[PDB]
C-alpha cells in the first residue's frame, strides 16, 4: 500500500517496488552482509529512541518492530549461506524473499510506528489552544482580554506553522486539503473571536441588555473553532 | 531523526542484493 509521507515513500518505494517476483544465483555474502551491518545499526538506533523517549506507545511498539527485521536478516543472512552450496535451491531461494519481506515489513512498521509519535506532538499542539479557547468565556474586563490575546495570539501562530509544514509531508491529497482548510477556517475565526469578546466586554462593562446576544455569537465562534481543530486531530491521524 | 538515514542504509543495502537478481 502507498507509503504516506514523501520521506517514508523515498526510503521505502525504491525496494517495495524490486519485492515483486530458474536457475543460477551468485554469490551473495558481501552484499547481504553489508543489509547486516545496516539493521545492526538500525536496531542500534531503534534502542536508542526508545529509552530516550516519552511517548509510552513508541516505548511498546517499536521493539517488536526492531526484532522482526532482526530475525528477517537472519533469514537472509542463512539463505546465502545455503545459495553458496547449492546455487539452484529452492529452500535458500524462499529465505531470501521471506527474508526481503521480512525487512520491507520491520522497516516500515518501525517508521509508521516512529510517525505516530511525531503526529501526538502535533496533537497536543492543537489540544493546547483547545484548552485555551475554553477559557474565553471567563474574559470580562478589557485588560483581561489583552492578556488572553497576547497568549493566543503566538499560539495559535505556532499550531499554524506547524500544520503547514505537517500538510506538506503527506502523499495521500484530500487529506493535505482537509488540514490546509480546517487550518484557515481557524485563522480566519481568530479576529472575529477577539472582536467578539471585545464586544462581550464593553457591553458587560456598560449593561446594555444586547449581552446575551453578545455571548452567544462568542460561543458559536469557540464552538466553530473547536469543531474545526477536532478535524485537525482526527485528519493527522490517516 | 537518525531513525530516517538508518532505515534508509538497510533500504539501500537490501536494493543492493536483489539488484544481483
Amino acid at each position: 500500500p502507498v507509503f504516506h509521507t514523501r520521506t517514508i515513500e523515498s526510503i521505502l518505494e525504491p525496494v517495495a517496488q524490486q519485492i515483486s517476483h530458474g536457475k543460477a544465483i551468485p554469490d551473495l555474502t558481501a552484499p547481504v552482509s553489508a543489509v547486516q551491518a545496516a539493521v545492526s545499526n538500525l536496531v542500534r538506533v531503534g534502542k536508542e529512541t526508545v529509552q530516550t523517549t516519552e511517548d509510552q506507545i513508541l516505548k511498546r511498539d517499536m521493539p517488536p518492530a526492531f526484532i522482526k527485521v532482526e530475525n528477517a536478516c537472519t533469514k537472509l543472512v542463512r539463505a546465502a549461506q545455503m545459495l553458496q552450496a547449492d546455487p539452484y535451491s529452492v529452500p535458500a531461494r524462499d529465505y531470501l524473499i521471506d527474508g526481503s519481506r521480512g525487512i520491507l515489513s520491520g522497516t516500515s512498521d518501525l517508521l509508521l510506528t516512529f510517525d505516530e509519535a511525531e503526529v501526538r506532538k502535533i496533537i497536543r499542539v492543537c489540544k493546547g489552544i483547545l484548552e485555551y479557547l475554553t477559557v474565553a468565556e471567563v474574559v470580562e474586563t478589557m485588560e483581561d482580554l489583552v492578556t488572553y490575546t497576547k497568549n493566543l495570539g503566538p499560539g495559535m501562530t505556532k499550531m499554524a506553522k506547524m500544520i503547514d509544514e505537517r500538510q506538506q509531508e503527506l502523499t495521500h491529497q484530500e487529506h493535505r486539503v482537509m488540514l490546509v482548510n480546517s487550518m484557515n477556517t481557524v485563522k480566519e475565526l481568530l479576529p472575529v473571536l477577539i472582536s467578539a469578546m471585545k464586544i462581550f466586554v464593553t457591553t458587560k462593562n456598560t449593561k446594555s441588555q444586547g449581552i446575551e446576544e453578545a455571548l452567544k455569537n462568542r460561543n458559536f465562534t469557540v464552538e466553530k473553532m473547536s469543531a474545526e481543530i477536532n478535524e485537525i486531530i482526527r485528519v493527522l491521524q490517516l | 531523526x537518525x531513525i530516517y538515514x538508518x532505515a534508509k542504509x538497510v533500504x539501500x543495502x537490501l536494493s543492493k542484493v536483489l539488484x544481483x537478481i
